[PDB]
C-alpha cells in the first residue's frame, strides 16, 4: 500500500 | 480506563470503498471497520475472521471458506459468501478502476476479466451457498490467507452497493461494515468517528467504544495535541511526529522506533522526458547521499535503501548493502554523461525542465530539498518542487501526470514479491512508472510456479536485479515506525508490515 508518511 | 481513542489520520482518505482503497490512510480506517475471511492476530499471523473454517485442496489451489455462523453487517443483515463474491468481482471490473485489481490476479480468470480478455463470470470465486465461498487460485499460494486479510479482499454489502453506486462516499444508512468498529460519522477533510460494532461476532473482545480520527496534516500540532492529552498517540502508522522532536523523545525514552517492511522511493515516469532515458534515471539515483538523509534529515533510524525488497524479508537480508553503492557520485556522473551524449547534449544545465513532486508534508519537503541540493551540487541538474494533497496526489502518479514523484510502499503481506509485482505490468494500478520488462515478468510468473523456496527466492532476486538495473524508481530508505503514545494504551496490533489494528486495544 501507498504510504502517506 | 477510558474507552475512547483519539488519533490523527492526517488527511482525507483516498477511498473508504475497500475495493478502491490503495493507501495507508484509507487502510487505516477500513482495517478497523471491515473484516475479511481471515484477520491478523497479535503475532502477525492470519487467523479465522468471517470464515470459521478454511480448507485447501490437496493440490493447494482450491480454498473452501466456511462463513461463520451468525456473522452480520452493522445494520444486522447477515454476511454471506455472496457479499465476498460481489466485492471481489467488483474490484476486478475494469470499469470500477481499482488500483489494486492485480492483488486478485492470484485467482484463476481474475487477470483475464480485469484486462478485458475474459468474463467476470469465469473468475473462480463462487458463492456456492450463503455459507460457502469456493476459490481456485492459479497456483498454490502459501500466503493466500494473508491476502484474504488484506483490504482488497474485504466483503461489501452487495444489496446496498447494487442500490446505491456511491454508498462508500459518505457515512450514513448506506455505509455498513462487518468489522469490530463501524463508521458513524465522516466530515470530509475534517474527521471520522468510529464506534464499537454491536453486530460483530467477536465484539466481546473489543474494548474501545469509540475512535475519533482527526485530520491534522501538521506534525507539530499533532504533538501539541498529544502533549495536551487530546490525542492518545502521536506519530506513525497513521500520524507523524515532527522531525525536530525526535532528539528529545529519544532522550526521554518515550519514543518508540520499529523497523518495518517498507521502502521510501522516488518513482520516475519513464514515459516523460528526460526520465525516459535509463542513464538519467541512474544518475539521479546514484548521486543520492542516503546515509545523510537518514541521519541528518529524517532522524528516524531508517536504513539506506539501494534495493526494492526490505532486508526484513527473509532471503533478502543483504539488501542492507543493496545492489549498488550509496553516494556513488563518480558512477552517477558517468551515467549522466552517457545520457547527455544520447540526447546530443554537452551540459546538464540544458536538460528539459524537471519537476520533483511529493504529497504535502514538511517531512517530504525536507527530503526533497536535500535531494534537490544533491542533484544541483553533484550533477548540475536543476529541479523545481511541487506538492499536492494526498488523495489528488495518488491520482497524479497513477495517471503519470508527473516526472519524479515521492512515494512510500509498505508490504501488504509477508512475501518479497509484494515489493515487485506492482511493477509487473505497464498499466498495473500501483506501478505508476510506465515501465515493464519481459524478462522481469517471466521471472515473477516463474516464481509463482517454483516449489522450492530457495530457488523461488533466487528467481525474485534475479528479477530485482533487472529492476534495479533499469531503475524505474530511485530507492532512498527502508522504513521505520516512530511514535509516542499514552503508555496505558495496551493491546494494539502492529505487525512488521507497518499497519495498525485497534480491534483488541484498551486503556488499562
Amino acid at each position: 500500500s501507498r504510504n502517506v508518511t | 480506563g477510558k474507552t475512547t481513542l483519539n488519533i490523527n489520520i492526517k488527511t482525507e482518505p483516498f477511498s473508504l470503498h475497500p475495493g478502491l482503497a490503495n493507501d495507508s490512510v484509507s487502510g487505516g480506517v477500513i482495517r478497523q471497520t471491515f473484516e475479511g475471511l481471515t484477520r491478523i492476530n497479535a503475532d502477525g499471523e492470519p487467523e479465522e475472521g468471517m470464515a470459521s473454517k478454511i480448507e485447501t485442496s490437496k493440490d493447494g489451489k482450491t480454498y473452501t471458506f466456511t462463513i461463520r455462523d451468525g456473522v452480520k453487517w452493522s445494520n444486522g443483515d447477515p454476511v454471506t459468501a455472496q457479499d465476498f463474491e460481489y466485492a471481489w468481482k467488483w474490484a476486478l471490473d475494469p470499469n470500477n478502476e481499482s488500483q489494486y485489481a492485480y492483488q486478485l490476479y492470484y485467482i484463476k480468470g481474475a487477470e483475464a476479466a480485469n484486462t478485458g480478455k475474459g468474463s467476470l463470470d469465469d473468475v473462480a470465486v463462487k458463492a456456492v451457498n450463503d455459507k460457502t465461498l469456493k476459490v481456485e487460485l492459479n497456483n498454490p499460494t502459501p500466503y493466500f490467507t494473508e491476502l484474504t486479510a488484506f483490504y482488497t479482499y474485504m466483503p461489501i454489502n452487495k444489496k446496498i452497493a447494487e442500490k446505491n453506486k456511491k454508498w462508500n462516499t459518505n457515512a450514513g444508512d448506506d455505509y455498513v461494515s462487518n468489522g469490530p468498529f463501524k463508521m458513524t460519522a465522516w466530515k470530509h477533510s475534517g474527521s471520522i468517528t468510529l464506534e464499537k460494532n454491536d453486530q460483530y461476532w467477536d465484539k466481546d473482545k473489543v474494548k474501545l467504544k469509540k475512535i475519533d480520527m482527526v485530520m491534522i496534516n501538521n506534525n507539530n500540532t499533532e504533538l501539541k495535541k498529544f502533549q495536551a492529552g487530546e490525542l492518545d498517540w502521536a506519530g506513525m502508522p497513521l500520524g507523524q511526529l515532527p522531525t525536530e522532536s525526535l532528539p528529545t523523545l529519544k532522550k526521554d525514552g518515550s519514543l518508540h522506533v520499529e523497523p518495518i517492511a517498507g521502502v521510501y522511493w522516488y518513482k520516475f515516469n519513464t514515459e516523460a522526458k528526460p526520465l525516459d532515458n535509463v542513464n538519467i534515471r541512474k544518475a539521479l539515483t546514484y548521486s543520492l547521499d542516503r546515509q545523510s538523509i537518514v541521519k541528518n534529515v529524517t532522524q528516524g533510524e531508517q536504513i539506506p535503501a539501494m534495493a526494492a525488497v526490505p532486508p526484513t524479508m527473509k532471503g533478502f537480508e543483504d539488501n542492507k548493502e543493496g545492489y549498488f553503492k550509496d553516494n556513488d557520485v563518480k558512477t552517477a556522473k558517468e551515467y549522466l554523461e552517457k545520457g547527455l551524449k544520447e540526447m546530443g547534449l554537452s551540459k546538464a544545465s540544458d536538460l528539459p525542465k524537471i519537476k520533483l513532486s511529493y504529497n504535502t508534508d514538511d517531512a517530504h519537503a525536507k527530503i526533497a530539498q536535500a535531494v534537490q541540493e544533491m542533484w544541483k551540487k553533484n550533477l548540475g541538474v536543476d529541479v523545481e518542487l511541487d506538492n499536492s494533497e494526498w488523495n489528488v496526489y495518488i491520482d497524479k502518479l497513477h495517471s503519470q501526470d508527473y516526472q519524479i514523484g515521492r512515494m512510500g510502499w509498505l508490504g501488504d503481506f509477508n512475501d518479497p514479491i509484494n515489493f515487485l509485482e506492482l511493477f509487473r505490468d505497464k498499466n498495473g494500478g500501483n506501478n505508476d512508472t510506465g515501465w515493464e520488462n519481459p524478462e522481469f515478468k517471466k521471472l515473477l510468473n516463474q516464481s509463482q510456479t517454483e516449489t522450492d523456496k530457495t530457488k523461488r527466492a533466487e528467481l525474485l532476486k534475479k528479477a530485482e536485479g533487472i529492476f534495479i538495473d533499469e531503475m524505474p524508481v530511485a530507492p532512498i530508505y527502508f522504513y521505520t515506525d516512530t511514535w509516542v503514545q499514552d503508555e496505558n494504551l495496551k493491546g494494539v496490533i502492529m505487525p512488521g508490515t507497518g499497519e495498525v489494528y485497534f480491534r483488541n486495544a484498551y486503556f488499562k
